[PDB]
């Protein structure tokens, strides 16, 4: 856990306003990490792959895939479970 | 190619299709040069016949492939001058109800019944995904911590 | 016109122009390019240095890179010549 | 007409 | 020695030869580059769009030398004479122009 | 002894082109690479057409009478087919790409956008017979400069618009004379034009471009002449319009952005109705019901297919398709649900009478190898090439058990008891066959025996053997149940590749690489029957390739294998182009299917890989219902069906049985003799007539004295003509009166009745029960209302 | 361009514009940013730790590494000449299947050769770990004939 | 509120929940049951009740249809 | 499927719950008809789950419990199939298990 050193860009009314309003920075890292490995994984596979390897691929959005609709979250819960 | 039609060539210049279930003629031809040849396609679309003159085969368009066929026998006397419905087309609807005291459910899918009982749950589940100048800020964060020791200390604002 | 004209087994047996006002358009430019050219002269008042300010109760001339009236394009039509470039 | 063709107001001001 | 391409991207890209360097890159904010020519006597590259406009562009500078629409319709080509003293154009709306430069 | 026909493609709904609504609006065409598919919304039934393109398809559309569906690939072939029939028509060869095809609102003529050129021919008539040169080019229209993006056609057939990469909308007219009328170019947009649409009275035109503007046109004086009246933009931040259909009955508009959402929009106002996103991928197509209300969606990347009801906000369709090739299939023992696999490792679960996924599983890190149902049905077991086996309930739909070895080893085969309790996976690195508990989900031992990797497993479903084959050119069967354990390893000439085991488990049959399917007696563990299957194989040769198919060797063997629930046949896979129906007792190939027709794919007919798609089949299985069997390939999931039934194939015919006779024995009150006969017919026509003309009171007294010869044909009938029946109580009827009258017969032969059985257990749970299940708390819940004391 | 005299040379320079391993160079270098990365997330987190030990072992399949490795080594050990050796027709020098490389390729190309159930074509195919001892040749080759023929124990029941 | 921690405590056990159903059933027969949705605390021993009652009802009902067999037997001895 | 349950949902609930007896007695014709026979019965499961406290409050009401009692006069009737769909699946599971 460090400190700033440096000037504070935001002046006393920006930090009381923002603490008014684990880390997103720490999982910015984890998707780029794993941006990179479905890169690496797909360049080395066709060159490992007898078979035909295809590449890896505001608004409210719609789900392409539903892990069905009509069950309902209580009724896959067991009697122990509840 | 379905072995259910014979259709056969002979010298008196005629083209017959005989229908094996029933063992009957369904249709006659009078061709003017005796057809030698008779044979189908093997998707049954097509029939070819070959004739004692012209030197080419002639190609049929097999009808039926396109739409059903009556299978009432054809008559002999006209055809030689020339020279029950569901059953007639081989096909049955089943009827509505048989018999009135029986039980008998819907003309429709199946799943319909789940999706009216269960209706309300697809509902929920089909749902799509989702300052001030004068700041009121008071207690520890503001570093009066005597106002929290001396005991002095928004859904409605969402509704 | 606008019609191709094949005579081939399958076939060959037997202009109005709308668009938006550019005019218009190139016009509001060269008044752009105009203004932001010219001298501009920015009001340097300070409001209160030496009145009361409230709910009771000095101009700067900034050279431009062409006057408007010495700009080339002027008396041109069709024409925006970009001085400062 | 394009050649391409074919061939009261209730006042909301309400007593409380 | 320098090459010069034109694309809907609205990107100008200026590629010198013997360098084998990237000069400069240009956005028009004309949009997409229907015509493309060059005046022999000054090196000042000619662009057509859909306003009509034509803006004249240099590797040095960074914003058009100057902007001049002679149709209105889109100017599908540019053509400037050996001199360069004239320039000829063609407009999507049938419309010619002959200009000086 | 069976006719198999193609049916339907699971394991697909979109892939690209436009997707068109029906005319009546209850079906939806979405195109599926090299072929098309039919979805019956109002129905929830799926079909995919038997016609096949050279390449993947690229433009299609549907005449508003419902009876021409035209289809052109990514060369400009089209293939005319009659929509009711499902017959292919004519070909026609365009010789130039085709970007859109669109049918006049008449029917009368259909306009083709080549390149920068728009086509318009006259439609051929159906009633008419098959034509030899039907088609005839009304006119060609050259005024665009750029390739078009779409066209439109006016409701009265008499003038077209078609958008261009001009930055230009281009009015036509299809009749000569009306040239006048309309022969203007709209321009002002600032990038390319994606759609330009007539309003209901035709007055205003709308034009939309990439860049984000809709332009409202009026003819309107300044002496009348087009003018942009109105502008609108969409504010997105980054994302282009692509795809926009508008439907002018109700004023709506759909508009696709490349960033993967739409908006729904009501003009000439502009209000957003509604802002959705379908994903990060660009949606491909957009298509507007006849009435208006559903609105259909897709995108190609991931392969996207949706029906929205905006009216409602309720979603008609919602279904998806592999990105990767399915690897592995597997029934549920009813047949009701088949669950596929693939190498992302996500597991589906599809419903066969539906066609449409109930659920999508993505626990797998890498690619799930195979996938197996329990003898039960309740349970569902996987192992991936993450190396873990996962233990999943289809009725609750939970992972409730994950199985790994002690050092991760790389599983490609599985195998589940009929008991439920053990499990066995495989693995091409270590030699060896781990065993786990169901129940403890511990390692309870390791069975060693090969010198190679373990090619695939199977576990009896009555006598509970194991029988392992590996590429150590031997087989060997395990006694593990028991006190003591037993192996019997039984040498092969080659490499096995596939096992599979007859449901009596008496017979194993075993794919080498030489091509021959072996059969070994498990009990005396000797060789019953061998089968040639080399020279059978259809293998073609890669455009890469440098030597002839017939000298190449690359894949004349079959890596999968499954006998047939009767057990007299086997299908047979593999890295080919062919799928062979054998018959054990004789050895002999009963019919041979092309797995596609497809150019692009390499098998149909230094640092940088030479790596294109290849046709193969991974897995392949018989419905336990015995009337299909689904092949896994890169594609999809093929089913063959027997269905049709359009073969006359009599039993025990003789000139006394017709069936005018068989009429005339229910005119007789001759029932058992009118059944029998339409039996011995075999004709599905006759058998239901005389099946719904027996009375109530005359069926006990029939069910008694049918022929057992006859038996197990008519309690087949009754299942699966009892699944989609309405008379339920009828079907059941028969079935108290034949259980009842040969109950002890079925008992002595559980075999020959097995898959007769195994239908009528599927009518009588699957929909059965659930009518009762509403029907018996209903009962109990007004019990409740009128017997307690209401509120005061 | 033609070569430019003493003088030419000092008044212009670097003009001349206008085996590969490229792609090999750019897998090396993409391992490379992968590591550092997972260097610089924290030593705690768990996800990485899966991460960087799932690369260790996905390496390790193929043989590029040739024994268990840790972080620090994949930086260094990964050479593009590691992932040559992976390449099929060098492997089968090294099993002496082929003389030379240049002969290797020639036989694949022609279709003399098996990497377990599959025949192989492409030259570029790298055969990973589990691979390697099932690379063989077609049964049918009229090479594979001729391996028999002078130790004459060509059996010609396996029809080789 | 005390019965009933007993009565969802005696349901969880399949051989003592027969028990518990009766006295239930009692309850609601004798009660307002506007009243008991009032108390605090019932929703919650009414929603662990809930799922055993359902488990019960899957079994039982297994035992009604498997007594279905000895009709077998007896149109069997019919013949 | 949407269009009935929104009209289920929307039946008048205050006295003399007309529109509610009204629905009752139509499906009670349904039942005697044997025909649709599991559709009427989830009409019959929506009305409860919509109103089930409404017909459950005012159980004393003569014009509801003369209606809700005539669906069981027919409902009652329709049980036969309960026994017959347990005895299939029984000796089903007997004859295809022993």
């Amino acid at each position: 856990f460090e400190l700033s050193d440096v000037k504070s860009s935001k002046s006393l009314a920006e930090i009381y306003e923002d603490d008014y309003t684990l880390s997103e920075e720490l999982q910015k890292a984890h998707s780029e990490i794993s941006e990179l490995y479905a890169n690496l994984v797909y360049k080395l596979d066709v060159l490992s792959s007898v078979h035909f390897v295809p590449k890896p691929a505001e608004t409210p959005t719609i789900s392409m895939e539903d892990a069905p609709l009509y069950m309902s979250n209580a009724s896959s819960l067991a009697p122990q479970e509840i | 190619p379905e072995g259910r039609w014979i259709v056969s060539a002979s010298l008196d210049s005629t083209i017959r299709t005989w229908d094996l279930p029933t063992g009957g003629c369904i249709d006659g031809i009078i061709v003017d040069n005796v057809a030698t040849n008779v044979k189908f396609s093997p998707n049954g679309d097509l029939l070819a016949t070959t004739h004692v003159t012209g030197n080419g085969i002639c190609i049929w368009t097999n009808r039926a492939q396109f739409k059903t066929v009556s299978t009432r026998t054809i008559d002999e006397s006209e055809f030689a001058r020339m020279a029950l419905n569901d059953i007639d087309f081989n096909t049955y609807t089943s009827l509505e109800q048989i018999d009135k005291e029986l039980l008998t459910l819907s003309i429709g899918p199946r799943s319909k019944m789940n999706t009216l009982l269960h209706l309300d749950v697809i509902r929920k589940r089909s749902k799509p995904k989702e300052l001030p100048f004068f700041l009121q800020l008071s207690g520890e964060k503001v570093g009066d911590e005597a106002s929290v020791r001396e005991g002095i200390a928004h859904r409605r604002d969402q509704e | 016109s606008t019609r191709l004209k094949i005579v081939d087994p399958y076939g060959g047996s037997d202009e109005a122009f709308a668009g938006d006002d550019v005019v218009a358009e190139f016009q509001e430019e060269k008044k752009r390019v105009i203004d932001d050219e010219d001298d501009k002269e920015v009001d340097t008042t300070l409001p209160g240095w030496g009145e009361w300010a409230g709910a009771g109760s000095f101009i700067k001339k900034v050279k431009g890179v062409v006057n408007k009236d010495k700009r080339r394009d002027k008396n041109l039509q069709n024409v925006i010549i970009n001085e400062k470039v | 007409v394009a050649p391409t063709a074919l061939k009261d107001d209730d006042d909301d001001v309400l007593l409380d | 020695y320098l090459l010069v391409t034109a694309g809907e991207t609205g990107w100008l890209k200026y590629h010198d030869v013997s360098t084998g360097q990237l000069v400069s890159e240009l956005r028009t904010k004309a949009g997409p580059t229907m015509a493309m020519a060059q005046n022999p006597w000054n090196a000042v590259m000619h662009l057509g769009h859909s306003n009509g406009t034509v803006s004249l562009w240099s590797p040095s500078m960074p914003e058009p030398l100057v902007k001049l629409l002679s149709a209105r319709g889109p100017v599908n080509s540019i053509a400037i004479d050996r001199s360069g003293y004239y320039m000829a154009t063609t407009g999507a709306d049938r419309s010619m122009k002959i200009w000086d430069i | 002894k069976s006719d198999f026909k193609f049916s339907n493609l699971l394991g697909t709904v979109y892939r690209q082109g436009n997707i068109t609504f029906s005319d009546d609006g209850k079906q939806l065409l979405s195109p599926v690479g090299n072929r098309v598919s039919v979805f019956d919304l109002i129905n929830n039934k799926s079909f995919t057409f038997e016609y096949e393109h050279r390449k993947n398809i690229a433009a299609i559309d549907l005449n508003k009478q419902g009876t021409l569906l035209i289809s052109i690939d990514e060369d400009g072939r089209a293939i005319l087919v009659n929509f009711k029939a499902r017959n292919v028509l004519h070909h026609f060869n365009f010789k130039e790409k085709c970007s859109a095809v669109k049918f006049s609102p008449d029917g009368r003529l259909f306009a083709l956008a080549s390149g920068r050129f728009l086509q318009i021919w006259k439609t051929p008539d159906v009633n008419k017979d098959r034509q030899f040169a039907p088609f005839v080019r009304h006119r060609v229209h050259a005024g665009h400069f750029q390739d078009i993006t779409s066209l439109t056609w006016s409701q009265d057939s008499r003038f077209i618009l078609t958008t261009s990469k001009d930055l230009s909308a281009k009015i036509w007219s299809v009749d000569s004379e009306e040239k006048n009328l309309a022969a203007t170019t709209f321009n002002g947009h600032r990038d390319y034009v994606m759609g330009a649409f007539f309003s209901h009275d035709q007055e205003k035109i709308y034009t939309v471009s990439k860049d984000g503007a809709v332009f409202v046109w009026e003819f309107t004086k300044r002496k009348y002449s087009w003018r942009i009246t109105k502008k609108h933009f969409f504010y997105a931040n980054q994302a282009k319009v692509k795809c926009v259909t508008f439907h002018p009955a109700t004023r709506l508009l759909a508009v696709g952005f490349t960033s993967g959402e739409f908006r729904l929009y009501d003009l000439p106002d502009f209000t957003l109705i509604q802002q959705l996103s379908m994903g990060q991928n660009p949606v491909n197509t957009v298509s507007v019901n006849q009435t208006g209300e559903w609105l259909a969606f897709g995108s190609s990347k991931l392969g996207q297919l949706l029906v929205y009801e905006w009216q409602s906000e309720s979603y008609i369709l919602k279904q998806q398709g592999h990105f990767d090739s399915t690897n592995s299939l597997a029934y549920s023992p009813d047949g009701s649900r088949v669950v596929t696999a693939s190498e992302d490792g996500k597991i589906k679960v599809w419903d066969i009478t539906s066609g449409f996924c109930l659920a999508t599983f993505e626990e797998h890190t890498s690619s799930v190898t195979a996938v197996q149902f329990a003898k039960r049905g309740q349970v569902m077991f996987s192992s991936s090439l993450d190396g873990t086996v996962r233990a999943w309930d289809l009725i609750r739909y939970r992972n409730f058990r994950t199985f790994t070895g002690t050092e991760r080893i790389q599983f490609n085969c599985l195998a589940v008891d009929p008991s439920g309790e053990v499990v066995c996976a495989g693995s091409l690195d270590n030699f060896d066959i781990h065993v786990w508990s169901v129940q403890t989900g511990q390692l309870l031992d390791a069975l060693s025996g090969h010198e190679g990797p373990v090619s695939c497993l199977s576990f009896s479903q009555e006598n509970s053997v194991l029988a392992s084959a590996s590429w150590d050119k031997t087989i060997r069967i395990w006694s593990i149940f028991g006190r003591s354990q037993q192996v019997e390893p039984i040498e092969v000439y080659s490499d096995v590749l596939a096992l599979s085991m007859r449901p009596d488990g008496k017979e194993v049959a075993v794919s080498t690489l030489k091509g021959q399917i072996s059969i070994f007696n498990i009990e005396d563990a000797k060789q019953v029957g061998n089968i040639d299957c080399r020279k059978d194989i259809i293998s073609g040769r890669f455009n890469q390739d440098r030597f002839t198919a017939k000298n190449s060797e690359r894949s004349k063997f079959f890596t999968t294998i499954h006998y047939s629930f009767d057990g007299m046949a086997i299908v047979a896979g593999g890295n080919n182009n062919s799928i062979c129906l054998y018959d054990v007792p004789n050895e002999v190939l009963l019919k041979r299917f092309i797995v596609s027709r497809n150019m692009a794919l390499n098998g149909t007919l230094l640092s940088t890989r030479k790596m294109r798609p290849e046709v193969r089949v991974t897995s392949v299985q018989f419905s336990p219902t015995a009337n299909a069997f689904a092949a896994a390939s890169t594609e999809g999931l093929l089913i063959y069906s027997t269905n049709d039934t359009i073969l006359f194939d009599p039993f025990d015919l003789d000139v006394d049985v017709t069936p005018h006779s068989t009429v005339e024995a229910l005119r007789e009150k001759q029932f058992l003799n009118a059944l029998v006969m339409a039996f011995r017919l075999n004709e599905e026509y006759l058998i239901n007539k005389v099946y719904e003309a027996i009375p109530i009171k005359e069926i006990p007294l029939v069910a008694s004295n049918i022929p057992a010869i006859y038996l197990p044909r008519i309690l087949k009938f009754i299942g699966d003509f009892a699944i989609e029946s309405q008379h339920i109580e009828f079907n059941l009827i028969w079935i108290k009166a034949l259980l009842s009258a040969s109950g002890g017969y079925i008992n002595e032969h559980k075999y020959l009745f097995s898959t007769a059985m195994r239908s009528i257990q599927r009518f009588i749970v699957r929909v059965a029960k659930e009518v009762v299940n509403t029907t018996t708390d209903n009962k109990y819940t007004y019990r409740f209302l009128v017997s307690t004391d209401g509120s005061m | 361009v033609r070569k430019l005299k003493h003088h030419e040379q000092k008044l212009l320079k670097k003009v001349d514009f206008l085996e590969d391993y490229h792609k090999y160079n750019r897998i090396c270098g993409d391992i490379r940013r992968l590591a550092n990365k997972l260097s610089l997330l924290p030593p705690t987190d768990p996800f990485r730790r899966k991460h960087e030990q799932l690369l260790l072992d996905k390496l390790y399949a193929m043989g590029v590494l040739t024994t268990k490795s840790k972080i620090s080594d994949l930086e260094n050990k990964v050479t593009v000449s590691a992932i040559c050796r992976r390449r099929l027709p060098v492997i089968m020098h090294r099993l002496k299947m082929a003389e030379t490389i240049q002969d290797a390729v020639k036989f694949i190309e022609q279709g003399h050769v098996r990497v377990g159930p599959n025949l192989i074509n492409d030259p570029a195919y790298l055969v990973t770990r589990n691979m390697e001892d099932y690379v063989t040749w077609v049964d049918n080759s009229k090479i594979k004939k001729t391996l028999l023929r002078y130790r004459n124990q060509i059996d010609d029941f396996d029809f080789s | 509120i005390l019965l009933m921690k007993r009565c969802r405590d005696w349901n969880t056990n399949a051989k003592t929940h027969t028990i518990a159903q009766r006295t239930i059933r009692c309850i609601l027969m004798h009660h307002n049951i506007a009243k008991l949705s009032e108390i605090p605390g019932m929703v919650k021993i009414v929603d662990a009740i809930i799922p055993y009652t359902q488990r019960h009802f899957t079994r039982v009902d297994n035992l009604v249809e498997q007594s279905y067999i000895l009709d077998y037997a007896l149109v069997e001895m019919d013949k | 499927p949407a269009a009935v349950d929104l009209e289920i949902r929307s039946l008048n609930s205050f006295e003399p719950f007309d529109e509610i007896v009204w629905f009752i007695d139509a499906l009670t014709q349904g039942l005697k008809s044997n025909k649709n026979f599991e559709l009427y019965e989830t009409f019959m499961s929506l009305l409860f789950k919509a109103h089930g406290d409404v017909i459950h409050a005012n159980n004393k009401n003569q014009d509801i419990a003369s209606a809700l009692q005539n669906w069981e006069d027919v409902h009652k009737k329709e049980d036969r199939l309960d026994d017959l769909v347990k005895f299939c699946m029984g000796v089903a599971a007997f004859v295809t298990t022993a």
